[PDB]
């Protein structure tokens, strides 16, 4: 209220203003009559990009390449998420690099587009924030110009890479050409020399001599004075084989455009064979290829796209799984890794490994670099550049931001609480919180665990290498928040404070009593109260970083017989705006009917439609990076043959007016992953007569479809 | 080629049970749907009936998804190889499971679990045991909706261990609540569609027989799930080594609108 | 003398995988001479180590593995000795 504040007493007369307007609402705050209104947040504002200092690349939808944008990188913490379950068993020396260009391969493209699940990758990886990119080049935390391989995502800013998987480059590469070196000779050495067993003046066959890897596989056979056989896509790739290794003739170059090579092979080597089969095409090329082997020869397949038969090998231990080889040593990094360092760091010396061609590619341009990998339509690596080398060799890195999306991430070593945190939201925002980083829980109850459900769980919390403490105590009186925050100080620095209690009474309100009344009215004003003042006071204001307090769409639109619960869940409301105007951390989710997990659990109310918790979590996730205090959340209830398809198939893609959407835009570039193609291909039969390829689908427009189902 | 069969997906058909089975809003055929397909199919063509034939299938793949049209009629025409064993349901041109199916004589059953008789989920505690709601909580914030002909588990341990399945006389649902201790077997939060069954072997003979009929009050057959050797096994059912592959999660009604209270 | 019972299983049934898999607490066995064939020859297989290796030194191979042997697809070491 401004220096003249009203005086509403009865026969005022800044009173008598009011009863002739007869607003229903009528608020003073900064210094103006208003009322508190609901204002839309646009939908183009959830995945703007603000300044942050480290971030990592990830995908908005798994599957689509052209989703790949930039997200906070919990290494603002320090730590980087995926710390649970096996990733705990080895505690591997690590050190800190800011990464200048990161290095692309062909495992990138295959998993951002959505060819193989992220749960074919070593376990370790399953918790991570992302599993995009592993080669880097960067300078440590000393200012050392070094390159290397770690466990994902290296497609960032900052790693935590291993010192024993981390090269120092010689003072004659850029931090450009260092991108290039690590990964391709890394394989190259396993392929050769560690799971081929090549020997001096052997020979050896190279599927695909232009890939990185096959460039990269060439010049370690070639130190290694062998006979080489290379498949080659067209005479380019030929002419700039022949220019980057002089020791190769036209004799050593075949065509991977079908299987003749086998004869010639197998006639220059006078019926002995290859002793080492560096095997990337699949179907009759493979077959060919392990015709060609000598009698002790040793076919390694590194290819990505297996069949069925050979995947069923894999799981049977049929076959040895040699696709994720390279991503399994980085995890463990035990004898067998250290052979494959010692024989690359010999390479440098030596100079068998020399730096690969290059192609940069800015930040804001991954999308692009990655449609180049997979397109294969030239040699040569492709290298995001993340920052600019400086002329020096040893200096700092200079403190910048770059664009990127919200990502929530928690502390591992601070504690947080979640007051009613044991049960429906509670339960299963802590699951998120721990797949997020929080590795300090502090859950509690009225009573305590009293459900099989809860006991379940935070057996699982606790498997997974967090640590929880239940506490069965009503946070109701000083006393009590004094405890609650001892047991949390003993656990680590208070670094959340969640408040998802609630206590029912639902009736009319003239038939309820005093006692009746103030049942909702303890763990949403008694109970936020003695939180906020803890927050207030340190050590913990000091360390406090978030302060989360649940409340219900009841203040936005009211119910009826919950006069009560609408009192305290206002007064949460504006406790929570109190502390925005000191400046204090605050967030005040104000959800609807959610499904899955509470009090809807046990469908619409007042018009609108339960909410799917991985929804809940997904806006929650916006909630906490967000500058607002309260956050209105809530989900509202919603001819021809050939428009009857149409929206079908407009409805599976998850478009709600297929009329709005450009009928020239292709499926693949709104989205299609592998089960809408498949929906549509078996709807365009069930609907209508046409009958399509799957690959078909995601290449064809709208357009397509409608003058398709007429003819 | 061989038996077509013809799932009736009507208002009164007695397969409407199979609409209750989807995955955030899609209705998709059971995984061992196609299991009891060519078991049954391998029974037409010995002559013998379906519920007298001890069967063994291995490497189920299921090769693509098959959409159940709700309130219709889907087709599939099951192949049987004779001597090889050699089984494969397909629509149209579209391959949608594979795999190989024997049977036998003799006892198909690794584990020796057809032979308990009661449960050892007897006389803990209520915080020690999962009920039918919270077993289904887990299953549904991971997007199985499972409707009520396939809530078969009716209780277990916080382990995930011990069960104790219900037995009603459809086997198609039996089937897919012993492939339940499978998906509780390892907690996560992402949507997880089978797509290898390694092993599964149904000896009927071991198995009690259909409830007679008019039956309300159903048996429970005490399950089990093996860490050791990846097996769930339940009266005279085993399920081995069972691979699926992560789906993206589907949004069924439409995107929220986000306000702020200002 | 060094051997004690617990080293011991029995070829009649396919049980030996359990217990051999619990004895070993999970890392699987690091070599394996195998002789038998059939559903011994998967289980056997099952329990080989992440490094593991599967020596296959039977006679009697059955006619699909018969054809690996000719494909390249895997070694034939029943006959390397001569
Ligand atoms: N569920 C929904 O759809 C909606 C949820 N919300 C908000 O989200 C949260 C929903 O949580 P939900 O689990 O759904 O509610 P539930 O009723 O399902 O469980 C809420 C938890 O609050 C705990 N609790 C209640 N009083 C106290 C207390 N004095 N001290 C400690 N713990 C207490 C209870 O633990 P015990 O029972 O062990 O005492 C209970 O587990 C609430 O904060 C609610 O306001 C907002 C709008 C709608
Ligand atoms: P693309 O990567 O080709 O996608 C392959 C898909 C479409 C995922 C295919 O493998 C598939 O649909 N498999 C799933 C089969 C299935 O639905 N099995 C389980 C039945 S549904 C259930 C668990 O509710």
């Amino acid at each position: 209220a401004g220096p003249n504040p009203p005086k509403i007493s009865a026969d005022s007369a800044d009173f008598k203003e009011l009863v002739r307007k007869d607003l229903a609402y009528n608020v003073f705050k900064n210094g103006k009559w208003g009322t508190y209104r609901g204002f839309v947040i646009s939908d183009a504002d959830r995945q703007k990009e603000r300044p942050s200092e480290y971030v990592y690349a990830d995908w908005l939808s798994a599957g689509d390449m052209s989703s790949l944008r930039w997200f906070d990188s919990p290494l603002k913490t320090g730590h980087n998420n995926g710390m649970l379950g096996s990733k705990m068993a080895h505690k591997l020396e690590t050190e800190t690099c800011s990464v200048y260009y990161a290095g692309l391969n062909l495992r990138d493209i295959i998993l951002a587009n959505g060819t193989i699940q992220r749960d074919i990758l070593p376990e370790e990886t399953f918790f991570k924030e992302g599993v995009l990119g592993v080669e880097f080049s960067g300078r440590n935390s000393s200012g050392k110009r070094v390159m290397g391989l770690c466990p994902p995502p290296a497609l960032a800013t900052t790693v935590k890479c291993p010192v024993s998987s981390l090269w120092s480059v010689p003072d004659q590469w850029t931090l450009e050409e260092a991108a290039t070196v690590p990964l391709a000779y890394a394989t190259a050495y396993y392929c050769l020399v560690s799971e081929g067993g090549v020997q001096k003046g052997a020979t050896v066959f190279i599927h695909a001599g232009a890939s990185v890897v096959g460039q990269a596989s060439i010049a370690v056979a070639l130190s290694y004075n062998c006979e080489i056989f290379t498949l080659t896509k067209n005479s380019d790739e030929t002419a700039l084989l022949k220019s980057m290794y002089p020791q190769l003739n036209d004799r050593n170059f075949c065509s991977s455009e079908d299987c003749s090579f086998e004869k010639y092979i197998r006639k220059e080597t006078k019926g002995s064979g290859v002793d080492v089969v560096i095997n990337t095409l699949r179907g009759k090329f493979l077959k060919a290829s392990r015709r060609l082997l000598s009698k002790k020869g040793k076919f390694v397949d590194i290819g990505f796209k297996v069949d069925s038969n050979t995947q069923i090998a894999y799981y049977t231990r049929e076959h040895p799984d040699l696709r994720f080889q390279l991503d399994a040593l980085l995890e463990s990094q035990g004898p067998e890794w250290t052979r494959l360092f010692d024989l690359v760091q010999a390479g440098i010396h030596s100079g068998v490994v020399k730096p690969l061609k290059r192609a940069v590619y800015s930040m804001d341009k991954i999308v692009d670099a990655f449609k180049t990998v997979e397109a294969e339509r030239e040699a040569g690596k492709i290298v995001i550049k993340i920052r600019d080398e400086e002329r020096q060799k040893v200096c700092p890195t200079p403190r910048t931001s770059f664009p990127a999306i919200h990502r929530t991430c928690f502390h591992p070593d601070k504690s947080h609480i979640l007051v009613g945190g044991m049960g429906g939201m509670g339960l299963e925002t802590a699951h998120w919180m721990v797949l997020r980083g929080a590795k300090k829980l502090i859950l509690t109850s009225r009573y305590g665990i009293t459900t099989g459900y809860q006991a379940r769980k935070i057996a699982f919390f606790k498997q997974l290498g967090v640590e929880v403490e239940v506490l069965a105590l009503s946070v109701n009186t000083r006393k009590a928040a004094d405890k609650v925050f001892e047991h949390a100080l003993k656990m680590g620095p208070v670094g959340g404070i969640f408040n998802m209690a609630m206590v029912l009474y639902n009736d009319d309100f003239l038939k309820m009593n005093r006692e009746q009344f103030l049942k909702p009215l303890e763990s949403k004003i008694t109970m936020t109260m003695l939180l906020d003042d803890k927050s207030r006071e340190k050590p913990v204001r000091d360390t406090l970083d978030h302060f989360v307090m649940f409340s219900s769409l009841i203040v936005s639109g009211g119910h009826l017989g919950q006069a009560n619960y609408a009192f305290g869940s206002t007064v949460l409301e504006k406790i929570c705006e109190r502390r925005k105007r000191d400046g204090l951390p605050v967030t005040t989710p104000q959800w609807a009917s959610i499904a899955d997990v509470g009090t809807v659990a046990l469908t619409i109310i007042c018009r609108k439609y339960p909410q799917r918790f991985f929804n809940v979590l997904s806006v929650f996730d916006f909630m906490m990076s967000s500058d607002n205090v309260v956050t209105i959340s809530y989900v509202l209830v919603e001819e021809s043959m050939v428009d009857q398809v149409l929206r079908a198939v407009g409805k599976v893609l998850g478009i709600k007016d297929v009329s709005s959407v450009d009928g020239d835009k292709e499926f693949i570039d709104m989205g299609v992953d592998s089960l809408m193609s498949v929906e549509i291909k078996q709807a365009l039969e069930r609907d209508a007569g046409l009958v399509i390829s799957t690959k078909d689908t995601q290449l064809m427009t709208f357009n397509t479809l409608r003058s398709m189902v007429k003819g | 080629s061989d038996n077509v069969i013809d799932i009736d997906l009507s208002e009164d058909s007695p397969e409407n049970y199979l609409l209750e089975h989807a995955v955030d809003g899609r209705m998709l055929f059971p995984a061992t749907g196609t299991l009891v397909l060519a078991w049954k199919t391998l029974a037409k063509l010995k002559g013998v009936e379906f519920e007298q034939l001890g069967v063994q299938m291995t490497n189920v793949q299921i090769h693509q998804a098959l959409f159940l049209n709700p309130g219709g009629k889907t087709t599939v025409s099951v192949s049987v190889m004779p001597i090889t064993g050699e089984f494969q349901v397909r629509d149209g041109e579209s391959l949608i499971s594979s795999g190989v199916i024997t049977s036998s004589e003799g006892r198909l059953l690794e584990t020796d679990q057809h032979m308990k008789k009661g449960s050892v989920l007897d006389g803990k505690p209520d915080k020690e045991l999962l009920f039918t709601k919270e077993i289904y909580r887990e299953f549904l914030l991971r997007g199985y909706e499972y409707g009520a002909a396939f809530q078969g588990i009716q209780r277990a341990s916080l382990d995930a261990t011990d069960t104790d399945i219900r037995w009603d006389g459809r086997w198609i649902s039996y089937l897919d609540t012993v492939l339940q201790m499978y998906l509780l077997s390892k907690p996560g939060t992402h949507q997880a569609l089978p797509t290898l069954l390694e092993s599964v072997t149904i000896d009927p003979r071991v198995h009690p027989a259909q409830p007679p009929e008019g039956t309300t009050e159903f048996q429970v057959l005490p399950g089990k799930w093996d860490p050791v050797l990846q097996i769930a096994a339940a009266g005279g059912v085993e399920i081995r080594s069972c691979h699926s592959i992560r789906a993206s999660r589907r949004l069924n009604h439409d995107p929220p609108i986000l306000e702020d209270f200002a």
